[PDB]
């Protein structure tokens, strides 16, 4: 089970 | 961008036996970067059916490949394993030991 | 006993040949049981283990889902860095990336990680206390700035140890065969003369999981680790590991030499003499 960060975080 | 040479390693599956199906390995670690090309040889031809295992590393962040191939050596077939990558001012050549 | 799951994302620049390449790998312990390829031509997350092939296809979306969405977060990552470190376009340059949970014997959660890596060096990377990051340099600190700021740290946390360690723990049941199973290594000695006063002797662990172990050396019950040889732990490729080390003796000491195993699938460590 992957992580899903919801809204994804780049740099 | 650092640089690191390949760890080559070259071996059968289970110990050889001459007439028997073993799996032929060569496994390469602790390089970078990623881009490396891998072959099998049979008396110094390369082989075509060949696998590769999946893209990973360790935690040190050197990535490791295994390259493997079934066959069946002979007393006579000589094997070995060549490796090119950004480190290495020539491709380099490992022949397959039955005692490693 | 103690158990582990991690997921290791490469993703690499290829500036003439078009998109960069993003290549992840699933694993619990030294067992792999998931990929996912950017070139392959599926585009879906594929197993790589027998016993998670048994997942329903609601499964199997969601996580390919889940991986491309970070494929895409990694290539604008490797836009990013080049930018905030000002290298040319031309370059290729690389971004690993890992995540991943333990857990006891009990099956408690233990630690858990989340780091990335640009060209082989640390960038950045969650502490141990799951409270803070750790970054090497003036742009992790941007990216820190950026992910604290924006509570990166708390979010990630919430799924090392809820979602991270609910899948392990199902893992480790639907993978019962292989998984929990451990594999003794069978040993042996080999030798091999070099001139007509010495030789080298090998000492040999095959078949065994999983692939942590030490291989020790000694002459008279003392310490060797000077003239010895010790390869790199090998995957034998069936799933099991395969590692040895080797000493140059003066011919005829050998027996005066003894070869020390350790393994997890042991009861006690072995002794092997010549």
């Amino acid at each position: 089970l992957y992580k899903k960060l919801k809204r994804e975080m780049t740099f | 961008a650092i640089q690191r040479t390949p760890k080559i390693q070259v071996y059968s599956r289970h110990p050889a036996e001459n007439g028997k199906s073993n799996f032929l390995n060569c496994y390469v670690s602790g390089f970078h970067p990623s881009d490396i090309e891998v072959d099998l040889l049979k008396n110094g031809e390369r082989i075509e059916k060949v696998e590769h295992s999946d893209l990973s590393f360790s935690k040190d962040w050197s990535f490791y490949l295994l390259y493997y191939t079934e066959f069946t050596p002979t007393e006579k077939d000589e094997y070995a394993c060549r490796v090119n990558h950004v480190t290495l001012s020539q491709p380099k050549i490992v022949k397959w030991d039955r005692d490693m | 006993g103690s158990h582990s799951m991690r997921y290791f994302s490469t993703s690499v620049s290829r500036p003439g040949r078009g998109e960069p390449r993003f290549i992840a790998v699933g694993y619990v312990d030294d067992t792999q049981f998931v990929r996912f390829d950017s070139d392959a031509a599926s585009q879906r997350m594929e197993p790589r283990a027998p016993w998670i092939e048994q997942e329903g296809p609601e499964y199997w979306d969601e996580e390919t889902g889940k991986v491309k969405a970070h494929s895409q977060t990694d290539r604008e990552n490797l836009r990013i860095a080049l930018r905030y470190y000002n290298q040319s376009e031309a370059g290729s340059h690389t971004l690993q990336m890992m995540f991943g949970c333990d857990v006891g014997s009990d099956g408690r959660f233990l630690r858990g990680y989340h780091q990335y890596a640009y060209d082989g060096k640390d960038y950045i990377a969650l502490k141990e206390d799951l409270r803070s990051w750790t970054a090497a340099d003036m742009a992790a600190q941007i990216t820190k700035r950026k992910w604290e700021a924006a509570h990166v740290a708390e979010q990630q946390r919430a799924y090392l140890e809820g979602t991270c360690v609910d899948g392990l723990r199902r893992y480790l049941e639907n993978g019962k065969e292989t998984l929990q199973r451990t594999d003794p290594p069978k040993t042996h000695m080999t030798h091999h003369p070099i001139s007509d006063h010495e030789a080298t002797l090998r000492c040999w662990a095959l078949g065994f999981y999983p692939a942590e172990i030490t291989l020790t050396w000694q002459r008279d019950g003392e310490d060797q680790t000077q003239d010895t040889e010790l390869v790199e732990t090998r995957p034998a490729g069936d799933g099991t590991f395969q590692k040895w080390a080797a000493v140059v003796v003066p011919s005829g000491e050998e027996q005066r030499y003894t070869c020390h195993v350790q393994h997890e699938g042991l009861p006690k460590p072995l002794t092997l003499r010549w």
